This record gives structure tokens, sequence and C-alpha cells, in this order.
């Protein structure tokens, strides 16, 4: 499962 | 004299660079923020309109080492330069977790009690952070003490309902993906909830915009009952219904913290 940054 | 005055690095999008105070050697971050990209300004004591961030920034700057201090800041033609301290050695919470997966729960209690602490300081100086995730909290890997990060998406705290929001998607509240509203310290309990499940889990719960509002946590890893239901508990739908920090704070699985150094000399050395 790929977890990944999330920009804002 | 801006570049009179550091020893300019390697970026660290984003315009980030590492430095060196020239005066002492003491390691400084250099961010750079473009004018023309700025959502909200404010006004310095001096009547100097500045971004909201260096106003936040200021405002939290007073010696508690839980938040990122601001050291100084310059006005260029087109540009404001941020110089904000820097750990040394230091890793981000996203990495750490990235690699280490899923948190012991010691590990993860005094993480999350230091986190609590620093945004407890930033409401009790006026500051809505809005922006609370693992990416926005460095770990000084020496003294393992967390720093909580960039300010850029915050706001000045205020008790009546906000409209507006430039954080992180997958950590606002369901309330703000319903109905574009929300109050400041019940999305901030949110987003707490989130990067609680992202500790102990080893990722974040939630991707959709129809799982944030859905209601329901599965746990994909062993985690206790007392911090399932801590976590359950942040993450209420009813933003009536979440914990006060202090209701955090004073859980069960909140109790017998790690001091820092204790947390530096267990879990990170
Ligand atoms: N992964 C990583 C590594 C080193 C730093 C340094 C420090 C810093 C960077 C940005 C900010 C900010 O945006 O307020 C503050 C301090 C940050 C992240």
């Amino acid at each position: 499962r790929k977890r990944r940054r999330h920009p804002s | 004299p801006l570049e009179s005055q550091y020893q300019v690095g390697p970026l660290l999008f984003g315009s980030v660079y590492s430095g060196i105070r020239v005066s002492d050697n003491l390691p400084v971050a250099i961010k750079h923020v473009e004018k023309d990209r700025i959502s909200d300004w404010g006004e310095l004591p001096n009547g100097t309109r500045v971004p909201m961030e260096v106003v936040l920034l200021k405002k939290v700057s007073s010696g508690f080492s839980g938040v990122i201090r601001l050291l100084d800041w310059f006005e260029r033609p087109d540009s404001f330069v941020l110089i904000l301290e820097r750990p040394e050695p230091v890793q981000d919470l996203f990495d750490f977790i990235t690699e280490r997966g899923a948190l012991q729960e010691e590990l993860a209690r005094s993480f999350f009690w230091q986190v609590l602490e620093a945004v407890r300081h930033c409401h009790n100086c006026g500051v809505l952070h809005r922006d609370i995730k693992d990416e926005n909290i460095l770990i000084d890997l020496n003294r393992g003490e967390l720093k909580l990060i960039d300010f850029g998406s915050g706001a000045l705290l205020k008790d009546t309902v906000y409209t507006d929001f430039d954080g992180t998607r997958v950590y606002s509240p369901p309330e703000w993906i319903r109905y574009h509203r929300y109050h400041g310290r019940s999305a901030a309990v949110w987003s707490l909830g989130i990067l609680l499940y992202d500790m102990v889990c080893g990722d974040i719960p939630f991707e959709h915009d129809e799982e944030i509002i859905g209601g329901q946590v599965f746990f994909r890893q062993r985690v206790s009952s007392e911090c399932q239901h801590l976590i359950r508990w942040c993450l209420a739908l009813r933003p009536s219904d979440r914990p006060t920090f202090e209701e955090i704070q004073n859980h069960p699985w909140m109790q017998d913290v790690l001091l820092p150094q204790e947390t530096a000399e267990i879990h990170l050395h």
C-alpha cells in the first residue's frame, strides 16, 4: 500500500 | 544584508535552503516565499505589511522549544525570506514513519504528547496552525524533542466560524469536506486524530472525501483498545463530540509519558 506526502 | 549574514547551502516544490549563521555557525533554515503566492497578509507592530506566516511565527516565538523559532526575516522586491531554526541531526516525522513503519505505542505517546503541548502553546499565543501533519513535525534526534513547523497555512485563533482553509485535505475534518466551515479547536483535534492513527498504524486512515465523512475507522495494525478509543474520539463526526485538549491529555492512554531525553535514549539512539 503506497504511502505518500500530501501537498497543502 | 541577507547574503552577507548567512552562508547559504542546498535545498531541503517549496524553497527552503540549509544555512549557517556566519555570526556563530548556528544551523538555520532559509525559507523564501513569493509575494505573488501569499494568501493572507498581516501588519507588524511597525505597521509594515508582512505575510501572515511571519505574524504567526512572531506570536509563538516566545522560547518554548515545541514550536519552530523564527530568528529573522527580510523583505525583497518579490519575496520574503524567513530565517528559521534548524535542528541537526533532524528528520521529519513523515520520513521517520516511512522508514520505521508503525510506531510502538510508547514512542507514539511521547511524540503525540509533545505535539499536544506545542499546539496548546500556539493556541495560548492566539495562533491556529491549521496544517498539523507528520510532514510539519521535525524530530530533533539527539534531544528527542519535536518541533512544529510551516505556519504558512495558519491563522489568528478565533472562536467564530472559519470559511477559508489552505491546509492538507486528508487531515481536514468532515465539516470542512461537507459544509466548507469549521471551528479552530475542533478541527485541530480532528487533524490530531489523523496524526495519531498515522503514528500507530504507519499511515493516515483516509485518502478520499467519502472516507473522511464516513466516520468509520479500520485499524490495519495491532493497536491497544485505549489508543483506538482516543483515536475514534478525536475522529468524532460531530465537532462538539470531539475531546478538548485537556480531555486528550487526561485520557488513560496518555498517562506516564516518556521525557524527551528518555525518548531519545530508548527509541532514537
Ligand atoms: N525534512 C526537513 C528537513 C529539515 C528541515 C529544517 C527546518 C525547517 C524547514 C521548514 C520550516 C517551515 O516551513 O517553517 C521550518 C524549519 C525541515 C524539514
